[PDB]
DNA sequence: ATCAATATCCACCTGCAGATTCTACCAAAAGTGTATTTGGAAACTGCTCCATCAAAAGGCATGTTCAGCTGAATTCAGCTGAACATGCCTTTTGATGGAGCAGTTTCCAAATACACTTTTGGTAGAATCTGCAGGTGGATATTGAT
DNA sequence: ATCAATATCCACCTGCAGATTCTACCAAAAGTGTATTTGGAAACTGCTCCATCAAAAGGCATGTTCAGCTGAATTCAGCTGAACATGCCTTTTGATGGAGCAGTTTCCAAATACACTTTTGGTAGAATCTGCAGGTGGATATTGAT
């Protein structure tokens, strides 16, 4: 399915930037869980305020008011 | 002749590199059918600007590398340098995320 | 004849700010100098982050600062990334850091 | 229509702190996104404030306590210097 | 000196107390305790609501508002019920007058 | 006639005061009429919510009257509300009883 | 006339209270330099609250600290408290 | 003749009862001196209701045991079972608090 | 540490495309000059609530002894995770067009805000009630030693 | 597989401190009748947005080989828990002076409410520039071997 398109080399990349140098191999299915999880309570925030705009169509604003929200403030979209 | 650089060895260059750059490190393509999908499961026919998408990935990838930060830390205090699942469960655990 | 943010010595819109405050829902009545006072700190930190902005562009042998010199100039400023703890820099990237037992050798 | 922005702003400040550079698109929009940001944070403290005291106006004295509290220290006191400046300027002016 | 009337959530909260468990009473610091809980939630909703209004350009908050601000503050289910009963307590309002 | 408006909605929460809150807070120039109705309900609900569950704590606790702990114990194990309030401190409410398995003797 | 002198109170935060803590922690055992962590720990912690809840009774213009105040702190430092005041 | 409880029994002990409590753990004076020293030291002749000092300490208590159960993971998460400054400095980084 | 040989990096230059700066204009904000309102700062002052102070009592904090069991230091083999070259295919990306919609306008009926004028519902102490907090003494586990 | 030593539970009791009920004013709902707004409900734009198309290109999936790391097993000094003797200072209970909230009145400096009158900041084409992306050719770094 689509979570798998989070590949695991894209997957060992982000680790690399966090300053990662050894990666179980259990890591790669652990982290798409972790990744559907945060999209989804961002997501489901974001459409919220899309429904709440009578619109069909998720904003970039959406997406930050959502991310605000939920603790996690986002620049370069917002306005 | 054939040649190995030894293990680890890459991968702190991986890291120097990365951490150097600024890019989104996830495809976009796969990353956009990822939102879709889980977004059709909460209102259907949505359609979804171009910098929505794509706002999403900074928050997700801002998200997951601050997330192997503080796992990787998790690591080394187990006196490993390898992440594993505890590792990252741990972090969501203090993090507050899910206890 | 002459604008309020030039009569208090600022770049900052004391005009807009002052109108933002009123349809913001922040109180009943917005007061005179309020406006003045909060567009003189918005200025501020904006040349606050700005100067250690273009100090970091140059570094790089830049002249035009791009978002990694913005994330650059706040995460290595203790009081900046304190104020900016949970602000996500899109097109930031991280500090280069790495843990010492990580190294070689 | 007209959707505004702290761009030209940002913009004048950058140049007289440096005049050399120039900044990015994306990068502008970012500091945008500081600008409303802490504008929000410092208005929502200081109409929580006169709340407290009952208080029907945000007055500089209001917004001021907020910077207080917003602010780490050595940023809050310049910000209180610079704020307190630019009102007794336009206080005297007229 | 003729106190200035602090008013309070807990006559409510004893009510609700009351149909739930007829048996049970509440000791005052768990009445406080539950009076700063309404107080908050109040709070949650309507500053997301003011949000809400602020992000459509609408100078007025509508059950419409409280309710996308439940869905968004509360946790799935009690955001359901929570729903269910106010838009029962609106339209039973409206059919009254 | 007198009918109050919280009776008019079927609710034990006060509508009026509820709707007067809203005005005067800052939260916007306008208030609608279903507003303070929708959220006197809301309020409502999740007053009954939390005290049902605290009221059985008592009772599985011997006792007669709902006290600080109780509600401790009926938010803290309801992971709903739990995560409602994932960031309050109740005052006197003391933690769930838990221990680390790996801490056990054996 | 005067008032005392009040230091080295933070030694008030007994090694057994700190223990008593980490047990409600569930806690089993302790190192030594623990203790002397903790009070550093608190006392952050601590300075920080009532910095704030007096930066909120100095605004309300008065003397005395009210329990308001420190709910106010707290809370614009995420960490609500119910007990004292909404 | 002579009877000791293991080491470690009257600990479980100890935290069964302390959790299965409510009450504040730090003694009232000691901490209300603590109180007036660290405010005196941001502003002078300052009074306290009751109340405030006692809201602080239930805040106080409540953060710390909160932060206890946190290191209390670390320590289990490196194989341990004693609590160390450097399992508090870990929960303290990975919460945010100051890394 | 040298001795040598793949690969990695780093510098200095270089041509151009994508953006960035610079220029030329107009509704909508901003600044003004009045006419009022109105909030809240000052000036008493009735009164909770804080700060001391004292005096007596045991609940605990301190400090010492002492040995059990934990943490840390060491060793080591099995095997997981890195590096690498191959072979393949999914992602990129570049228009190209059609259409679904955000984004705006133009009214109006519905809903809301006012301004007063009555009508209760809530609240603040007094007047009663009643959990349960503490204190005992025997049954029931739990724990640790022969 | 047992008993001796403590700690844990559970019931039953009884007066008070804290909860509930009872009464009585007043701030605030509620009921009416004008006097505004506003949030939509339709008609239509221009626009970003999906859907393809069609190659090309790196980026990914596999499989092989093995370095080196994680986990296991053992060992031991010495740290931290359990227990005890001592007496300190916290906790309790009561009283008192007065500092400082809190509540009302009184009254201007300040803010709002208009009504116009400027001015600025936004938009759409216009006009240079800054890096990007490659290109050598020069030391660096990493690794395999006397
Ligand atoms: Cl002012
Ligand atoms: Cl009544
Ligand atoms: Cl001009
Ligand atoms: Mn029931
Ligand atoms: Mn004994
Ligand atoms: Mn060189
Ligand atoms: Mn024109
Ligand atoms: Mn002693
Ligand atoms: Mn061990
Ligand atoms: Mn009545
Ligand atoms: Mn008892
Ligand atoms: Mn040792
Ligand atoms: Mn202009
Ligand atoms: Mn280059
Ligand atoms: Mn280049
Ligand atoms: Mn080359
Ligand atoms: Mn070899």
């Amino acid at each position: 399915d689509n979570i798998q398109g989070i590949t695991k080399p894209a997957i060992r990349r982000l680790a690399r930037r966090g300053g990662v140098k050894r990666i179980s191999g259990l890591i790669y299915e652990e982290t798409r869980g972790v990744l559907k999880v945060f999209l989804e309570n961002v997501i489901r925030d974001a459409v919220t305020y899309t429904e709440h705009a009578k619109r069909k169509t998720v904003t970039a604003m959406d997406v930050v008011y959502a991310l605000k929200r939920q603790g996690r403030t986002l620049y370069g979209f917002g306005g | 002749k054939p040649h190995r650089y030894r293990p680890g060895t890459v991968a702190l260059r991986e890291i120097r590199r990365y951490q150097k750059s600024t890019e989104l490190l996830i495809r976009k393509l796969p990353f956009q059918r990822l939102v879709r999908e889980i977004a059709q499961d909460f209102k259907t026919d949505l359609r979804f600007q171009s910098s929505a998408v794509m706002a999403l990935q900074e928050a997700c990838e801002a998200y997951l590398v601050g997330l192997f930060e503080d796992t990787n830390l998790c690591a080394i205090h187990a006196k490993r340098v390898t992440i594993m699942p505890k590792d990252i469960q741990l972090a969501r655990r203090i993090r507050g995320e899910r206890a | 004849s002459k604008s309020r943010s030039s009569r208090a010595g600022l770049q900052f819109p004391v005009g807009r700010i002052h109108r933002l405050l009123r349809k913001g829902n922040y109180a009943e009545r917005i007061g005179a100098g309020a406006p003045v006072y909060l567009a003189a700190v918005l200025e501020y930190l904006t040349a606050e982050i700005l100067e250690l902005a273009g100090n970091a562009s140059r570094d790089n042998k830049k002249t035009r600062i791009i978002p990694r010199h913005l994330q650059l100039a706040i995460r290595n400023d203790e009081e900046l990334n304190k104020l900016l703890g949970g602000v996500t820099i899109a097109q930031g990237g991280v500090l280069p850091n790495i843990q010492a037992v990580l190294l070689p050798k | 229509t007209r959707k505004e922005s702290y761009s030209i702003y940002i913009y004048k400040v950058l140049k007289q702190v440096h005049p050399d550079t120039g900044i990015s698109s994306k990068a502008m929009s970012i500091m945008n996104s500081f600008v409303t940001d802490i504008f929000e944070r410092i208005a929502s403290e200081a109409s929580r404030l006169a709340h407290y005291s009952k208080r029907s106006t945000i007055s500089s004295r209001e917004i001021q306590t907020a910077v207080r509290l917003l602010l780490p220290g050595e940023l809050a006191k310049h910000a209180v210097s610079e704020g307190t400046k630019a009102v007794t300027k336009y206080t005297s002016s007229k």
